[PDB]
RNA sequence: CAUCCGGUCGAUCCUGCCGGAGCGCGACGCUCUCCCCAAGGACGAAGCCAUGCAUGCCCGCUCACCCGGGACGCGGCGGACGGCUCAGGACAACGGUUGCACCCCCCGCGGCGGUCCCUGCUAGCCGGACACCGCUGGCAACCCGGCGCCAAGACGUGCGCGCACGGGCGCGCGCCCCGCGGGCGAGCAGCGUGACGCAGCGACGGCCCGCCCGGGCUUCCGGGGCAUCACCCGGUCGGCGCGGUCGCGGCGCGCCGAGGGCCCGACGCCUGGCGGAGAAUCAGGGUUCGACUCCGGAGAGCGGGCCUGCGAGACGGCCCGCACAUCCAAGGACGGCAGCAGGCGCGGAACUUGCCCAAUGCGCGGCGCGCGAGGCAGCGACGGGGAGCGCGCGAGCGAGGCGGGCCCACAGCCCCCGCCGCGCAGCCGAGGGCAAGGUCUGUGCCAGCAGCCGCGGUAAUUCCAGCUCGGCGAGCGUCGCGCGGCGCUGCUGCAGUUGAAACGCCCGUAGUUGGCCCCCCGCCGCCACGAGGAAACGGGAGCGCUCCAGGCAGGCCCGUUGGCCC
């Protein structure tokens, strides 16, 4: 991730199954946890766009990816979030792209629109995404 | 592509179905000793062609005498054998072709025609002399011992014009 | 079918490995004009036509009836 | 399959051209024109191989690159331009004139002819077309394109000078006729009979001069003079020499050799 | 990718056929150019489409007017062309006003009104000539040829067709 | 039995041959396709392999000897072959898990001689033919 | 193109299969003296690719250049042909046979050749409008910008005869039918008659027509296995009205019915399924195989979708989806060796990042270049063929070497010359089948041998050695497979009492088989005879490559040949 992020409403808590934008052969990613989360008692870890999330590929996914906690990045979220320019933005579906611990993406292509916050955090996401909105 | 593929080749030598028959094997050694043959492959080529020619006469046998095909093929088959000097000139019939043996093919050898001309007085010396090309068929020097001289060229076969007997230059030990 | 009949074409196929003939049948589709009144078991004389439909490249030019049903008897007409 | 082929392999080439199997992957290919591909021979072979005038295929193109050869009285120079049946081909540098004829075996032969023979050309009449704005027209075996009392199959003696109808050889029983296609090409005989069958492929029966009734398809029949050859016939008169008569000729040739 | 290739069709025995080739250009098909009646003319855009062998076809897509002929008197004149009445294959196409050969149409009687003065020239076309619209069917392929000529309906087709559409 | 011989019985004769031609064990092995799928040497004269272990097999009686052999895992099908190394003392030439080419004993998938369960035999070890090693024509 | 022998027993005769015996064609081991000829990364990976190359040719204009030497761009033609490989595809492809009165087709060849205008014309023949090129510039690269200017046998416009004319029209033969043409086997044509359109080509006449060369389809017959697949299909099957196409058609659409297939095996499924020409093996009949030469198909990582063109649903075009990549300055860019070498993966297995268009063609235009097509060399025991390792009393080379001659795109190799002259063998066996020791060593059911039967247990004809001898031969052994063997697949031509095997019995539908009998034709089938439809290939005529495997050559010539059959 690059630079200092800005707090944005964190739509996805743990347990949030999110569709997979990348063509790596995963269809739906199950969020085990959020990278960088010191949390208070009882608070489910929550993540927004541009946040790295440990996910597990579901039964529908190709077997090689399945059964390993893997890192991913949230690229779209249904929850409306306010940009510091007063733009309240939301997406049709919550989505994630599977990425190595370094930043490289496991899938060659990212499908559909991608949020600016993810695009700024990850340079590879910015180049791959056809549309950053 | 590559007309080298278009060029053709044929199997001229047939091995015995029965490989080890002591009576046939010894007779082949006699033929090899008497006619100065190099290996039993040499004999096989002659045996194959004796068979095919006799088979052609047998094919002509099932044709009526003077059948357009029978007359055309019959004339040609007889012609080639007496042209080479293998079959009796006067007979010119299919039945006489049926009696031909590999001895006739052996007699056509240039190295064979020399021992009858007394040039080398040994099939093994004739073979040796042909290798050094000291025998010429009518203006053609021959390095190969199976020239298969046609009947007319028996008069032509003689010691080579190149240094040998009645020498053009110095031949062999006189040279060396 | 309306304005269409199926013409069974009986024929023999010679086998050379065994010198016997095996009986075959080929059905052909023929467009029939109302001028032809056609009943099953009759014998028709078909002719070639530019394809009228998916299975019809043949038209009827003459129809010959037979009394009742003359059995079948595999006749390569 | 994509577009038109512009090559002809040596094995693909018709047998009549007699191009050697080895020494060449592919024979030359004719151009679309007066004669068809298997109904015509290449001009390059007629000079380069048949006459041996051109040492290489390219040096046959050189000979006609500068005008030096003519077909049917017209320069018609292209090297692979089709040269087919009854063609007046003349080499004026050699001062020789040759009708392209069919040999009894069936191959094409260049036979020397008189200047009077060069004066006229023989071509079969194809079916009359009614096109070109209703003006009646009819095509030839050489595709050249009238006289009302004429039918198909008859041979017109086009002059190549007038470029007009001259003596029309009507197709009827008893005319001395040549066979263009089939196994007995080159043989000359009067047509004994014709059986149409009112369908297609009219049968042709031909009595030869020696009484052997040879036969062919009615399309492959060429008229050669309504009465008399009316052409320079190569010295075989379509007698059909037999395989043994051919062995006699060959063996006397070897005797002379 | 439209094609009329038979490979994509099943056999007489209802059997799937193995696809031995990808779609080929020769068996290609092109979008149906639906000729559209302009209705009030207060535009005739006719397209031209490259064909096989560098040939040409004219595709009518919107047009009004066109040559018509009164077969009974054998007089032929251009006509304005009014709404399509009847399509014989669809009731929607008539309302849409797409033009295709076999579609019966109304035409203005004003060019052919010159025969009202004449008498005993049939009776049916006499009443249509008196009326604003004449019953007529199209005889030209508007889409392929690019023109939509037609014949004024006369006698039996007119008898059957009038019964088919006009009465309520 | 009349062996159906009528002028119109030519489908019956053909049908009988195709069904009863499968009875022959040799035609069955050749054209069933079962050998091809199950053959360690599937349509191959020979194959490369690693020696699983060097284990002698006791010969079938009457003959009594320990015929030194090597179990071999094939690179192509990962199947284990028991291959008899031939001649005298040639097992020593082989080391465990050495490259080995193995060819069938010559009975077309059948065991040859007293060796029990030996559909194949070793021809080459680590690039050198065992006879060449045996005669010392080519050393290891 | 007609052949067996070894193996069940104490012996015998059988059945029965095992093993030998020959051939082909790939691996594999050991060895090869040459010369000639020659296959060559198909074989469950149509897997992936670094590098270089595989389609250019000309000027139609030339204002630069600089003497027509003539680039650079536009312009024309070709890049669809050619090379590659069999992935797919089982009433399909492919082959013979048909049809287009259901059609499309550049070049070329042989012809026709009135092109309305209101007009508007410059028609002694016209416009504007750009590349190139300057002039300033971007970009890491790729790739292009703007400016300014000028061309074309480029393109746009444009007179031009009312048998003007592309198209598409409406209308023009008939009397039961069947017999003349411009016709045909057949109402097909080509127009006259009344409209519409204003198509081409026209700024160096082609509009157009035919022939033809290919296609596009189409007819008929042939066209894998499986019943542990018996019931299938639902635009599927007919008809009708449109579209759409080059065109016919459920080819798409509406509409209307109820079909179409099948124990004469449908449908479904599978295939380490290209098909035929052909190949291998062989008395006859069969069997087996169809990567590659020739032809036809089909594809160019995978699906689609396309414009250009006369023709491609093109991939050495483009566009997109899907993989898998490369360049990178991180912004972006840019792929495709089932072309040729060469790399890699894999497999037991398969060649040089080699040289030239001179032939053999083809592309481009009358004046010569382009081609990893093709040729030529290199590797090359796939294999085929020809000679060697002696001979002589002392006769003599060729294998080589070195200069020539000559060959060759140049080399080379061969051969011919002169000189110098270096002959030079292996690989399996001897108990039998099956050819060749009633010899000495070792060893002692060990080691080993042995396709098969068998040998080895301290005197082995069978092992390890020596010795001899045999068989083949610059080849010999080994493994896999096909064929023969094997009449052990049986149509010819097998068996079922007891060696394997008559359903326990009976009716029975398909299926198959049906006494005689009519002479005299009609359809059958059948048989003969034609006709027409590529060769190579198999055979075969003719022919001295020095002989040969070869090749269609050759020779003081059939009209020199190259027939003729398949």
């Amino acid at each position: 991730g690059i630079g200092n992020k800005f707090r944005i409403s964190c739509g996805l808590p743990v347990g949030a199954v999110i569709n997979c934008a990348d063509n790596s052969g995963a269809k739906s990613l199950n969020m085990i946890a959020v990278k960088n989360w010191k949390g208070h008692l009882n608070r489910f870890p929550k993540a927004s766009v541009g946040d790295m999330v440990l996910i597990t590929v579901g039964r529908d996914g190709k077997p090689e990816l399945r059964r390993k906690v893997t890192p991913a990045v949230v690229v779209r979220q249904r929850k409306v979030w306010r940009r510091k320019d007063g733009v309240w933005i939301y997406f049709q579906d919550n989505a994630g792209v599977i990425i190595n611990p370094k930043g490289e993406l496991k899938g060659s292509s990212i499908t559909g629109p991608v949020a600016k916050e993810a695009a700024d955090r990850w340079p590879k996401i910015s180049t791959t995404a056809e549309c950053v909105h | 592509p590559r007309i080298s593929r278009h060029r053709n080749s044929s199997k001229t030598y047939s091995t015995p179905k029965k490989p080890f028959t002591k009576p046939r094997l010894d007779a082949e050694l006699k033929l090899c000793g008497e006619y100065g043959l190099k290996c039993k492959r040499e004999i096989y080529r002659a045996r194959y062609m004796l068979a095919k020619i006799r088979r052609t006469a047998r094919n002509l046998l099932t044709l009526d005498e003077n059948d357009i095909k029978r007359r055309f093929e019959g004339a040609a088959l007889l012609r080639r054998l007496h042209m080479l000097g293998i079959l009796d000139e006067e007979k010119d019939q299919l039945d006489y072709v049926l009696g031909l043996r590999i001895e006739d093919i052996f007699k056509r050898r240039l190295q064979s025609v020399i021992v009858e001309s007394k040039l080398a007085k040994s099939v093994h010396h004739a073979r040796n002399m042909i290798k050094a090309r000291h025998i010429s068929v009518g203006g053609q020097i021959v390095n190969i011992p199976s020239y298969m001289v046609r009947i007319s060229n028996t008069s032509r076969v003689a010691i080579a014009d190149t240094s040998s007997l009645a020498p053009n230059g110095k031949p062999g030990r006189t040279k060396r | 079918m309306q304005r269409s009949i199926i013409v069974r074409r009986d024929y023999l196929h010679f086998v050379q490995k065994y010198k016997r003939y095996e009986r075959r049948h080929k059905h052909v589709a023929a467009h029939l004009s109302p001028c032809f009144r056609v009943k099953e078991g009759d014998i028709v004389t078909i002719g070639e036509c530019r394809p009228l439909s998916k299975t019809i490249r043949f038209n009827v030019i003459k129809v010959e009836p037979v009394s009742e049903a003359a059995k079948k008897r595999f006749s390569p007409f | 399959a994509r577009g038109v082929r512009k090559h002809l392999k040596r094995l693909n080439a018709p047998k009549h051209w007699l191009l050697d199997k080895m020494g060449g992957i592919w024979a030359p290919r004719p151009t679309n024109g007066p004669h068809g591909l298997r109904e015509c021979i290449p001009l390059i072979l007629i000079l380069r191989n048949r006459l041996h005038y051109a040492n290489t295929y390219a040096e046959t193109s050189m000979i006609l690159q500068d005008k030096n050869v003519l077909i049917d009285g017209k320069p018609r120079t292209d090297p692979t331009f089709p040269v087919g049946f009854m063609d007046v081909f003349e080499i004026p540098k050699v001062h020789k004139t040759f009708r392209v004829l069919y040999d009894v075996k069936g191959r094409f032969t260049l036979v020397p002819i008189q200047s009077n023979e060069a004066g006229f050309k023989l071509c079969r009449v194809q079916k009359i077309f009614l096109g070109d704005k209703g003006m009646p027209y009819l095509s030839t075996h050489d595709a050249r394109t009238p006289h009302p009392d004429i039918k198909t199959n008859d041979t017109i003696k086009i002059n190549l000078k007038t470029g007009k109808i001259d003596e029309w050889y009507k197709f009827d029983i008893g005319k001395i006729v040549m066979v263009t296609g089939g196994r007995n090409c080159g043989r000359i005989g009067t047509i004994q009979a014709i059986d149409k069958h009112m369908g297609s492929y009219t049968m042709i029966r031909m009595k030869d001069t020696e009484g052997t009734e040879f036969l062919t398809r009615l399309c492959n029949v060429f008229v050669i003079g309504n009465d008399s050859p009316a052409v320079a016939i190569p010295t075989t008169k379509g007698i059909r020499p037999d395989i043994i008569k051919n062995r006699e000729l060959r063996l006397r040739s070897i005797a002379k050799r | 990718g439209i094609t009329h290739d038979k490979m994509y069709k099943r056999s007489k025995t209802g059997a799937v056929q193995g696809k031995w080739h990808k779609k080929r250009k020769y068996n290609l098909g092109r979008q149906p150019a639906n000729t559209k009646l302009i209705v009030k003319v207060t535009g005739q855009k006719i397209s031209t489409i490259r064909c096989r062998g560098g040939n040409i076809k004219r595709r009518a897509l919107r047009l009004s007017h066109g040559s018509f002929a009164w077969g009974s008197a054998d007089i032929s004149h251009k006509a304005r062309i009014l709404q399509v009445v009847y399509n014989s294959t669809s009731n929607e196409l008539v309302r849409t006003n797409t033009l295709v050969k076999g579609c019966v149409v109304q035409i203005d009687s004003a060019p052919f009104k010159s025969a009202l003065s004449n008498d005993t020239l049939d009776k049916e076309i006499l009443d249509q000539i008196r009326g604003d619209h004449i019953l007529a069917r199209i005889s030209s392929r508007p889409g392929q040829v690019g023109t939509a000529d037609g014949y004024i309906l006369e006698g039996p087709e007119l008898l059957f067709y009038q019964k088919k559409l006009a009465p309520k | 039995s009349g062996k159906t011989s009528g002028l119109y019985t030519a489908r019956k004769l053909r049908t009988i041959r195709r069904i009863q031609r499968w009875a022959d064990k040799r035609y069955r092995k050749a054209h069933l396709g079962t050998w091809l799928k199950a053959n360690p040497l599937e349509g191959a004269c020979m194959a490369r392999g690693i020696v699983t272990q060097k284990i002698g097999i006791s010969a079938k009686q009457p003959n009594s000897a320990v015929r030194k052999a090597v179990r071999v895992q094939l690179t192509k099908n990962s199947k284990k072959i028991t291959a008899f190394v031939p001649r005298d003392g040639s097992l020593t030439y082989i080391d465990n898990n050495d490259e080995v080419l193995v060819a069938g004993f010559g009975r077309a998938g059948r065991a040859v001689g007293d060796i029990p369960g030996c559909r194949f035999k070793v021809i080459k070890v680590a690039g050198i033919g065992l006879l060449a090693l045996f005669l010392r024509k080519r050393e290891k």
